[PDB]
DNA sequence: CTCAAGTACTTTTTCCGGTCATT
RNA sequence: UCGACCAGGA
DNA sequence: AAGTACTTGAG
């Protein structure tokens, strides 16, 4: 888990702290400077660049160095970088609301449209709720298209008072691809507002006004929502897919990033040299398009940003947009280790609570236990017994930690087994699993049951315990997990195992009784017609493993 | 200057020392951390007080891995230096370069040129010492000095002092 | 009266099936719908807008924006949600983890 | 309480604030001919004094928020002309405890 | 401060099946962690099996902070708890 | 890392504390009034040489009877069997307790608790800072003058006679060898 | 195995809070990061051989922390931090309630 | 949707079921706070019936000569007689039965007497019987006192919530409503004296193992009480389907989807 | 300056070998 | 060692 | 497909 012994302390996340990256900060975070397209190949050398893709940043090569932090690779995680912009541009996703702040506020003194002098708005404002309290603003402030200088007094509306200074018409702003246009009033005046234009106005916002809308003074000022200082994601999260030695291949994120920092140093040479003044928007539209198109390219306008391939190009959004996105493929559900699946078969000669786990199976799933004056003579003849024996093991795990594999170990004869080490061992007869059936629409769905260790590659289960699972056995499969911990076993052992699920809350009566075979024979057998002579009778009796002894 | 800080640690016990003699132990490994540190923050934690009403409270054991963790709150004696302070100590060492003066756990670095100008170096005795028209600085010798500085340097603390004002100097 | 309407119809989609539920679960969805003081629908537009951890409601339906929104209103997350914690990668505060487990020095002394 | 027929002004109904601490109620004749409260489905709800709520809330724990909430625009709510606040214990019967109470504060 | 007095608790008396099974399982971690054991072992070597005697003799060393939903909580030792389940 | 007793977080804030000096501007961790064990108020504590020596012996003495407890089942010559009572309860690898030892019992004024205490009483009754107070009880000064220009922070704080009155009992009060 | 969101609902029910832990920890994802006390960010150029901190930016060598989260949760918050979102991981709490 | 919906609901250790904001959804689990594994559909035949038939089964009238208990039920039988005393305690008895009754049908509107609750009563009769032998020919050693007082006193202590204020001494006095009113059914002094002919030692017996049995049979604090609501209405859902007026899978969609455009509205009146 | 209609957006069960191009 | 299509299993 | 959440447009 992260490897090697830190001393800085482990604590648990209690918060989460939302917010928006300032550019002041995104260059505080920074380790390099980033400037070049180019990724690594100082010119030929199968080195990194000092000017992107580790101009500092995470690493590759698998080389502890990585900027003297050491570490490298498992270990170290990544480094952000920076790329300061030539102009600002938007963020996609907070494109509407910028328009919405616009809509609110005075787009030339900085100053709400709406004061606490009007009635509606001084109820607008009473709202406690952050994102209620915005909407009813934005709805009130939408209609005003004057920064009043003047209104009528709470008293007699005969008699103005003065609020926040300067008359200015304010524009009915429309969204036109990643720009924002407004209307100013025979015939209107329509310009694009500018990303400058919009920012010098939103950093006139005060923090009574902007507080007042959704923003915090210290987590998320609306002047953060448009962009300045680009962070740079180190490689751990855009990794190089290498395909050989000379085979570079590198990520799509990669890529992008490199048509940003290609789009901007156009920019600035067209501005930092002789200034064309209308190929300067063209190369500032096209910024903003890389920007945006990076972070979001399932966008409403129409350009998919298509690699030239016919490919769209993985958007940092499209990573997360759940099932298999991030959040639902990654975190909510995860492929796991100490797991099994196979084949399974009906048994009438397993208990209700038992899984006959196939020897296959046994021998590579593995329970670490750890060496103690209680087990210690057990467990040595396990892994002198070694991983290929059934009851054996597969690794020694030392004080130390580091991993013994008994199946190469020169030592793997010896091993003079220490209190506190780990023996990883194969799965026994009577271990605690959680085994399970797809699609598992039940608490009844996955059930802890005891090993017992059979020949034949499938898993037998016993029939009764067929229903809660909903299993037959025309080539159905099931799942095992193996828990890892004494504790873990606890839980299954002592909360989710089989007997325990019997009775069923969901119909408040037992989700498994007697089935097929055993439940048309029981009708058979019971009749007043159906008598048992003695030498059968006698068989019938010792069957019963509980069985009193009594004729 | 010296004072008394309440103060606390979180130290995480292992369930092998789960037996009747637990607080012992605990006691004994919060001084084996905390005691003879220094930190920047409290500067030097000498010594921990009333080791017989140390509270341990109760520890929670941390999940899947039953090792459990107490914050032991505590009272000990700090040394933490400031600027504009003024200490007295024992010379230590003595170079061209100036004189350093022990002052309790810490060591005070006082530059040839924040001494007055009278007083230079003499190379050739044993031990070397700074001599004045009237004084004589050597390595047993006992100073006045004003911390114009201090450095947290990782487990210790170093200050730059001066002589050269008021008051100040040999004792 | 919306709530007693509201079960009844639920209840009856179910036993329409002949299929029996325990009344608590319908009972509960019901009672959920219902407690905010309106309607609530168990969609995108119900329940995931609640005041409920941002973490939490991005784990369904509407994800990145659920986030950015997040970070444009410095939303602050309690940490106390199953999902949260299950992206955290923490011991849930979820049935054997909604109590906390101490050792008492007081009964480590009395048991020897 | 004031009920009206048909309609009021938007004129004279911009005038019901204009008198506090004291509130005024409009009610159209048609909504009062039945009485909702007296239909199968709508249990007792019950106005709680400042000390019954600030009881219950402190007996429960409970933050005012953590309440489950009753609409101010509620039928039974203008019934009893509830108040942004105001808490009502309602006693339905149940088909597992016999008799249960919630409670629900204004909107 | 949040923490009630023990003469003011009001949880159930009884131990929870979630309290049992986390109590079961944090012993047997420990007995196989090597850590001491009060009871007598008699012939037993599963941690588990070892802290069941444990939990029946009610000589587990721990108590459990049942916390209510406004922080709050209440301290119970295993030692307390009644054992229906 | 050891733990404060004051809980006054920096939410984002990154904006740290400024300098420190005798315009008495110690950290945010050594002001005036602070929280106790109780959680209570409580002013700073701090000692002078030979109130910090003797508060270090009890506390020293005390954990040598309570670990004789456990294992149940003149100045010159002081340094010495300070020494000894280290090597005792200390964990030996503790090199600035041994020097801080040393020089509290070279450099401490006050030798008896009564004549500590005495001098306690004496400068607790000045209403200057802890830091004034104990600094005045270290420094050992001839005139207002020069205890001014040391101590910078009384400056207006006392009378010149007054401080001087102190001065001169301070004086009086002093242990020989 | 994939380990499913349904097969997470059916140990949430169960109450298997440690189990449901060691399924997306322990048996996968399970990593380890340094964390800054002010800005809760996974900075922390932490040289452990060295046992050097430091969160530049905050310049804070000290308030340091560990915390053991899914590589994938680490992965998250740094495609997150791409966007300009600042997803601070806090060990404290602050609102109560 | 069902389950991301309800998650985060879980019983707290104050029986009170909250979802990640510690609001309050029910104030009770399933308004009686018990666990449905714990619960068997049980009749309450104070419900049906001819009142008649109702006052032969449950009245004991000790100073009526044909209405006593006869002596031949109870020892106590012969000097029983003309006790105005005991009388008061058997009319306070009489009096809550016919209280209950008219409870009962004013919740169960229909007169459905079959409905599932705690603690299988019959059961635990049915066992005392086989349990202590008890033969249906002599008379029991049980007075007025022991029967009447001994359910009084068996109520207090089938508790819920434990609460020592009103607030929630009343709320436990409300979950157990139904309970008691099943309880009192069956433990009528007639009814136990004449129909299961219960001793002293079996009633007692009887008596414990209600409360016993009752104590384990409620909700335990942790129980993840949102995700199982949401996988007992989803299953049954999902089985009504895989297996080969709006109803079924599109009005449940309905209905989830609170949609306003609904495809059969209909209204019933009386 | 109200309210009808057109505008756009976002969801769609769970787990579990071959062939193509190109990384 | 990368992920898209197609074909399948309960 | 069915909401939502807006513009766009008539009287
Ligand atoms: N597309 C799908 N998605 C999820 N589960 C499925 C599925 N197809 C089949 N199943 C699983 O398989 C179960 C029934 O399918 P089968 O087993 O193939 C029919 P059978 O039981 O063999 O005979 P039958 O046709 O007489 O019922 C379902 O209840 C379900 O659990
Ligand atoms: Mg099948
Ligand atoms: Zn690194
Ligand atoms: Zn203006
Ligand atoms: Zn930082």
């Amino acid at each position: 888990v992260g490897q090697q012994y830190s001393s800085a302390p482990l604590r648990t996340v209690k918060e989460v702290q939302f917010g928006l990256f300032s550019p002041e900060e995104v260059r505080a975070i920074s380790v390099a400077k980033i400037r070049f397209p180019e990724t690594m190949d100082e010119t030929q050398t199968r080195a990194k660049i000092g000017g992107l893709n580790d101009p500092r940043l995470g690493s590759i090569d698998r080389n502890l160095k990585c900027q003297t932090c050491q570490e490298g690779m498992n270990e170290c995680p990544g480094h952000f970088g920076h790329i300061d912009l030539a102009k600002p541009v938007f963020h996609v996703g907070f494109i509407a609301k910028i328009k919405k702040v616009c809509e609110c506020v005075c787009m030339h003194c900085g100053k709400l449209l709406l004061d606490e002098h009007n009635e509606l708005m001084r109820q607008a404002l009473a709202i406690k709720d952050s994102k209620k309290r915005f909407a009813a603003i934005w709805t009130l402030c939408k209609t005003k298209m004057v920064c009043e200088t003047d209104v009528p007094s709470e008293d007699d509306p005969t008699q103005l008072v003065s609020r926040g200074g300067c008359g200015n018409t304010q524009p009915t702003i429309r969204k036109d691809g990643l720009k924002l246009v407004g209307s100013w009033k025979d015939e209107p005046e329509l310009r694009v507002l500018s990303t400058e234009e919009i920012l010098n106005i939103f950093k006139h916002i005060s923090v009574k006004d902007f507080t007042s809308l959704g923003f915090n003074e210290v987590f998320s000022r609306p002047e953060w929502m448009i962009l300045t200082c680009l962070p740079v994601p180190p490689p751990p999260v855009r990794p190089s897919i290498s395909f050989n030695e000379s085979q570079r291949g590198e990520d799509d994120l990669t890529f992008k990033l490199a048509d940003i920092l290609k789009a901007n140093i156009s920019l600035e040479t067209l501005e930092h040299n002789g200034a064309p003044h209308h190929a300067i928007e063209e190369a500032e539209s096209l910024l903003q398009f890389h920007v945006a198109t990076y972070m979001d390219n399932d966008i409403a306008g129409q350009p998919q940003a298509l690699q030239k391939s016919g490919r769209p190009v993985k958007s940092i959004r499209a990573r997360l947009k759940g099932k298999e996105g991030r959040i639902r493929g990654n975190l909510m559900g995860k492929r796991v280790d100490f797991s099994a699946r196979t084949v399974i078969s009906g048994d009438p000669n397993l208990e209700l609570d038992q899984v006959g786990v196939p020897k296959s199976i046994a021998k590579t799933l593995t329970y670490p236990e750890v060496v103690t004056p209680y087990n210690i003579d057990r467990l040595t003849q396990l892994v002198r017994n070694g991983p290929n024996e059934h009851p054996g093991a597969k690794y020694v795990i030392r004080d130390s930690g580091d991993r013994i594999d008994l199946r190469y170990s020169k030592r793997a004869g010896d091993i003079q087994l220490q209190y506190g080490w780990k023996v990883e061992r194969h799965i026994m007869d009577n271990d605690p699993v959680l085994f399970n059936r797809q699609p598992s629409l039940h608490k009844m769905s996955m059930m802890a049951h005891r090993v017992k260790v059979i020949p034949y590659s499938t898993f037998r289960l016993n029939l009764s315990v067929t229903s809660p699972y909903n299993a037959d056995f025309d080539g159905d499969e099931m799942n095992l997990h193996v828990p890892q911990s004494e504790e873990t076993r606890a839980e299954l052992s002592q909360l989710c195992a089989v007997p325990l699920q019997i009775v069923s809350p969901q119909s408040n009566k037992p989700c498994m009784g007697i089935v097929q075979d055993t439940l048309c024979g029981i009708r058979k057998l019971t009749l007043r017609d159906t008598f048992i002579e003695l030498d059968q009778v006698l068989n019938m009796l010792y069957w019963v493993p509980d069985w009193d002894g009594v004729i | 200057m010296f004072f008394i800080k309440d103060l606390s640690l979180n130290i995480t016990l292992h369930p092998s020392f789960f037996g009747p003699r637990m607080k012992q132990y605990l006691k004994t490994k919060l001084l084996e951390e905390v005691e003879g540190s220094c930190t920047g923050k409290f500067g030097y934690i000498l010594c921990v007080l009333d080791y017989d009403n140390i509270d341990i409270q109760r520890g929670r054991i941390l999940p899947t891995d039953g090792s459990a963790e107490f914050n032991v709150k505590y009272r000990a004696v700090v040394f933490k230096p400031f600027k504009g302070e003024v200490v007295d100590g024992t010379v230590v060492s003595c170079s061209q370069h100036g004189f350093e003066v022990q002052v309790g756990p810490m060591k005070v670095f006082v530059t040839k040129h924040l001494m007055p100008q009278d007083l230079t170096f003499n190379a050739g005795s044993n031990p070397p010492s700074y001599q004045s028209s009237e004084d004589v600085i050597t390595i047993k010798s006992r100073i006045r000095v004003k911390i114009e500085g201090c450095i947290s340097q990782v487990s210790s603390i170093h200050a730059i002092g001066s002589i050269k004002e008021d008051y100040l100097g040999a004792i | 009266a919306g709530r007693a309407a509201l079960y009844k119809e639920v209840y009856n989609v179910i036993a329409s099936d002949g299929s029996y539920v325990n009344y608590r679960h319908m009972a509960l969805l019901v009672d959920v719908m219902t407690t905010q003081g309106g309607l609530t629908s168990v969609t995108r537009h119900g329940f995931n807008r609640s005041n409920t951890g941002a973490l939490m409601r991005c784990s369904f339906e509407e994800t990145v924006e659920i986030l950015f929104e997040a970070g444009a209103s410095a939303e602050l997350d309690d940490c106390r949600g199953v999902s949260e914690n299950v992206i955290l990668g923490q011991m849930a505060p979820i049935g054997t983890g909604a109590f906390d487990v101490m050792i008492d020095e007081e009964s480590l002394v009395k048991y020897m | 309480i004031f009920v009206y027929q048909n309609n009021i002004t938007p004129s004279a109904m911009k005038l019901v604030p204009s008198i506090p601490p004291a509130t005024i109620e409009t009610f159209n004749e048609a909504a009062l001919v039945v009485n909702i409260t007296h239909h199968e489905l709508v249990p007792k709800h019950i106005r709680l004094s400042s000390d019954e709520k600030r009881e219950l809330l402190k007996r429960y724990r409970l933050k005012e928020s953590q309440l489950p909430r009753i609409q101010r625009a509620d039928p039974v709510a203008l019934y009893l002309g509830l108040k942004r606040g105001e808490v009502v214990k309602i006693i339905r019967k149940s088909e597992t405890s016999g008799r249960y109470a919630s409670y629900r504060i204004c909107m | 401060e949040k923490a009630i007095p023990k003469d003011q608790r009001a949880t159930t008396p009884y131990m929870t099946k979630y309290e049992r099974a986390r109590i079961l399982g944090t012993r047997a971690l420990q007995i196989s962690m090597n850590a001491p054991v009060f009871v007598d072992l008699e012939g037993e070597t599963d941690p588990l099996r070892i802290a069941m005697k444990e939990l029946a003799e009610k000589k587990i060393p721990l108590v459990i902070r049942r916390y209510l939903p406004d922080g709050s909580f209440e301290d119970w030792s295993v030692e307390e708890l009644i054992v229906d389940l | 890392s050891t733990s404060t007793f004051q809980t006054r977080r920096r939410r984002l804030k990154k904006v740290e504390e400024e300098e420190n000096a005798a315009t008495l501007q110690l950290g945010q961790e050594f002001q005036l009034k602070q929280i106790n064990h109780q959680g209570e108020e409580e002013e700073l504590i701090a000692l002078n040489l030979s109130e910090a020596r003797l508060v270090i012996k009890e506390a020293l003495v005390e954990r040598r009877r309570a670990f004789k407890r456990s294992q149940k089942k003149t100045r010159e010559k002081e340094l010495e069997s300070i020494d000894v009572l280290l090597e005792q309860t200390t964990g030996g690898n503790n090199k600035d307790l041994k020097n801080t030892m040393q020089y509290l019992t070279n450099f401490s004024r006050f030798r008896d608790q009564e004549t500590v205490g005495a001098v306690i009483q004496l400068l607790k009754s000045t209403g200057l800072h802890p830091f004034e107070v104990a600094q005045l009880g270290s420094l050992a000064c001839d005139t207002a003058d020069e205890a001014k220009t040391l101590i910078p922070s009384l400056n207006n704080k006392i009378s010149d006679d007054e401080l001087e009155r102190i001065l001169k009992e301070l004086s009086n009060l002093e242990t020989l060898y | 195995l994939r380990f499913g969101e349904m097969e997470r609902d059916c140990m949430i029910a169960h109450g298997a809070a440690s189990f449901l832990k060691e399924r997306l920890m322990e048996a996968s994802d399970a990593f380890r990061v340094h964390i800054c006390g002010i800005c809760g960010l996974m900075t922390v150029i932490a040289k452990l051989n060295h046992n050097q901190f430091e969160c530049k930016g905050c310049d804070n060598k000290i308030d340091i922390y560990q915390i053991h989260i899914p590589y994938a949760a680490k992965l998250l918050f740094q495609e997150l931090m791409a966007m300009n979102i600042t997803p601070r991981l806090y060990t404290d709490r602050s609102r109560d309630f | 949707r069902l389950v991301k919906a309800l998650e985060d609901i879980m019983v707290h250790y104050d029986n009170t079921t909250r979802n990640s904001l510690g609001n309050v959804i029910q104030f009770i689990y399933g308004e009686d706070g018990m666990d449905a594994a714990h619960i068997e559909k049980q009749s309450l035949d104070t419900i049906g019936g001819s009142d008649a038939a109702f006052e032969k089964r449950y009245r004991v009238d000790l100073l009526n000569t044909d209405h006593t208990l006869d002596p031949s039920l109870l020892e106590s039988g012969s000097e029983i007689l003309g006790d105005l005393k005991l009388q008061v305690l058997l009319d306070e008895e009489y009096k809550q039965l016919v209280k209950d009754r008219k409870f009962l049908r004013e919740v169960f509107v229909d007169g459905e007497a079959n409905w599932p609750l705690p603690v299988n009563i019959r059961r635990i009769i049915q066992n005392a019987q086989q349990t202590f032998h008890i033969d249906h020919t002599k008379p029991s050693d049980l007075t007025i006192k022991d029967i009447v007082l001994g359910v009084k006193d068996l109520q207090e202590n089938l508790l819920v919530l434990r609460g020592k204020n009103e607030i929630i001494q009343n709320a436990q006095r409300d979950a157990v409503t139904l309970f008691c009113c099943l309880l009192r059914s069956r433990l009528a002094t007639r009814r136990v004296l004449q129909e299961y002919r219960l001793t002293k030692q079996a009633f007692d017996w009887v008596l414990s193992n209600i409360e016993a049995q009752f104590l384990r049979s409620v909700v335990h604090p942790g129980e993840m009480v949102g995700v199982l609501a949401a996988q007992s209405i989803g299953e049954p859902a999902t089985q009504m389907t895989l297996n080969t007026v709006t109803s079924g899978v599109p009005r449940l969609k309905e209905i989830l989807n609170v949609a306003k455009n609904m495809k059969t509205p209909s209204l019933t009146v009386y």
